[PDB]
């Protein structure tokens, strides 16, 4: 792609799942472990680990967005669950538990706890009695309180902060009955991968319902955590690097999820939005998700980070160790490869398509507006072939079409049939045109001939108009034959044709050509020694137009005068 | 037996429960004490989200164990 990696198709309301899947996919140590699960006798319909192996495989190998269709099916979900909106952290707690239990009795058993499990202590001291209780518990994430705190530092301070067990929450000391007590929590272990859940919700008594907290909350790029451990370590400080930011836009029980990541661990961030991966800047992943912007109000107001993923500075290499195909077992690569081959067999139930509006140039060399419906994840050949059964094909003709990118009424390049439709420019300046290749341009002679771009202009080279077209020019040909071809391509009146002028155009500078010197030489239509992503020189036609017009603007116009 | 729940304000509350209590019963006691509708509460213990239909003894939740209460940000 433009970034190295690819995204995941949305089935309807599976953005939380796509986000969390990308988060786990770049936990390379976990991916390597999932690849090694025993799924050789497992049924595709009922194997969560095997479905996970498929999604990971395709995300590594494919360059077109990946479907998660079988993944929800292995969960035991009907298609009605594919439109459910869910919490990404809830899906995390369920999926990781399910897989940890399924890894039990295998060779990578205990992988999830080695990466995500930590330990904490709950100390309890009674205020009026000599009674001190002690409890050690495990955890896989941390629920940090948000409201009233300025950044992560203050929220960890408040988590380990001593709380009061008073009034209705007196401590059951058993022997001394309910006693007033003090409860404190300290950290003993911080795992290699740290999942923090920002408690972005509270009860609003004004509306008697739960509400998303969209206030400002800062999370640092580098995370110092030796302050909050019970016993520290001068040989291995709990220093963490931000690895992922799971952003939630929207309401308490509705909205849309997105995920930001620097997969390599280096600082080169990119955004994962369902089936679109796109590079971005560090400021868009961090600062712009502190959020708590209540001004100029649009989506931004309820768009903010929800789940943070940090990685220990000393563990960055083992967690993000590279993954080749020598990490992937043979029977999985061949299970999935020989699994796709059963699909070249199989009109109904297609698909998350897009509308594509473009111009269709006909055999009579005139324009028709046409709108097609190709697969958003399809290629240009799909669009061309989708055109062929939506138009007349000419009685007999080349039967092969081509796609042109036109900006400012000039053809600025032909698109190869391989180009994915996603990588076409959505800019307003671009207009795409599908036309049928003429007979002399199908299999053209390379040494002597070339296809050059022709466009109309009027006394200024940047004042272009009309319909550009591709023209075949032969080496050493006498120019009167080229004019003979061009005339047979416009088909207006003979009288307007002698008024024409012809010129070579490069970078705004232009040189007119002699119509009677007959000098056609391919060297005159080639760029500067080195340049090709530099504008191709082109042939321009100078003459007068037939054009559409627009209203008269008055309502008080024109002039300017100072009477005194 | 008395367990702890960390609430949505990060405060610890107590709950008097029995090992044979189901998760729904525990959520009902949390509703009685904190006001949160059972259908929006989620309880996390030792990284596993506690599942409706099972009991505290299934999870080895004991006196002085702490459960973490959270609610949802849905998206799709």
């Amino acid at each position: 792609k433009h970034t190295g990696y690819v995204g995941l198709k949305n089935q309807g309301a599976t953005c939380y799942m796509n986000s969390l899947l990308q988060t786990l996919f770049f936990t390379n140590q976990l991916r390597k472990a999932v690849y090694m699960m025993p799924t050789e006798g497992d049924d595709s319909s009922k194997s969560v680990p095997l479905a996970l192996q498929r999604v990971f495989y395709e995300l590594q190998h494919s360059d077109k967005p990946v479907g998660t269709k079988k993944l929800t099916k292995s969960f035991g979900w009907e298609t009605l669950d594919s439109f459910m909106q869910h919490d990404v952290q809830e899906l995390c707690r369920v999926l990781l538990d399910n897989v940890e239990n399924k890894m039990k009795g295998t060779c990578v058993e205990g992988t999830i706890p080695k990466l995500f499990r930590g330990k904490m202590v709950s100390y309890i001291q009674c205020k009026e009695v000599d009674y001190r209780s002690d409890r050690r518990e495990d955890y896989y994430d941390i629920q940090l309180s948000i409201k009233g705190k300025k950044n992560i530092f203050e929220s960890f301070v408040d988590y380990v902060a001593v709380e009061q067990l008073d009034g209705d929450n007196k401590y059951d000391a058993g022997e001394h009955g309910l006693q007033e007590a003090e409860k404190g929590v300290k950290f003993l272990t911080l795992p290699p991968v740290l999942h923090l859940q920002l408690m972005r919700f509270m009860y609003d008594p004004q509306t008697d319902q739960n509400i998303k907290i969209n206030d400002r909350f800062e999370f640092p790029e580098q995370l110092p955590l030796d302050e909050f451990l019970q016993k520290t370590d001068p040989k291995d400080p709990a220093n963490y690097i931000l690895h992922a930011v799971l952003v939630h836009s929207g309401d308490n029980h509705g909205g849309h999820y997105v995920v930001y990541l620097n997969p390599k661990g280096d600082g080169k961030w990119c955004k994962f939005d369902d089936d679109v991966v796109s590079r971005c800047t560090k400021e868009e992943a961090i600062e712009h998700n502190y959020g708590g912007h209540d001004d100029d109000l649009s989506v931004r107001h309820c768009t903010n980070a929800y789940m943070l993923v940090y990685i220990r500075e000393s563990k960055l290499s083992e967690v993000l160790q590279a993954v080749t195909d020598h990490d992937i077992p043979q029977q999985l690569v061949e299970r999935l490869q020989e699994e796709k081959r059963i699909e070249a067999q199989k009109i109904t139930d297609f698909e998350n398509r897009r509308s594509f509006k473009c111009i269709w140039l006909n055999s009579q060399f005139r324009e028709e507006e046409i709108t097609l419906y190709p697969d958003k994840h399809g290629c240009v050949r799909d669009l061309l072939e989708e055109c062929k059964k939506a138009v007349e094909l000419g009685e007999k003709a080349s039967g092969k079409l081509r796609l042109l990118e036109i900006v400012s009424y000039k053809i600025i390049g032909v698109h190869q049939e391989d180009e994915l439709l996603e990588c076409l420019s959505p800019a307003t300046s671009r207009t795409f045109r599908i036309e049928e290749i003429p007979l002399d341009q199908v299999d053209i002679d390379k040494e002597n001939e070339m296809l050059v771009t022709v466009a109309h202009f009027h006394k200024e080279v940047f004042g272009t108009f009309g319909i550009p077209f591709l023209l075949r020019i032969h080496q050493g040909e006498h120019f009167r034959e080229v004019m003979k071809r061009i005339q047979s391509l416009l088909d207006i009146q003979e009288k307007e044709f002698e008024k024409f002028k012809f010129a070579i155009v490069m970078m705004g500078r232009h040189q007119y050509i002699n119509e009677d010197e007959y000098e056609v030489n391919l060297k005159d239509f080639e760029p500067q020694p080195g340049n090709m992503s530099h504008p191709r020189p082109w042939l321009g036609l100078d003459h007068f137009n037939k054009a559409p017009k627009r209203s008269r603007y008055t309502y008080l116009e024109k002039a300017i005068k100072i009477h005194n | 037996m008395q367990i702890f729940v960390k609430t949505l304000t990060g405060k610890t509350i107590t709950l008097e429960v029995e090992p044979s209590d189901t998760i729904e019963n525990v959520k009902a006691k949390i509703q009685d004490k904190e006001g949160i509708p059972p259908d929006q509460q989620r309880l996390i213990f030792a990284g596993k989200q506690l599942e409706d239909g099972r009991t505290l003894s299934d999870y080895n939740i004991q006196k002085e164990s702490t459960l973490h209460l959270v609610l949802r940000l849905r998206g799709g």
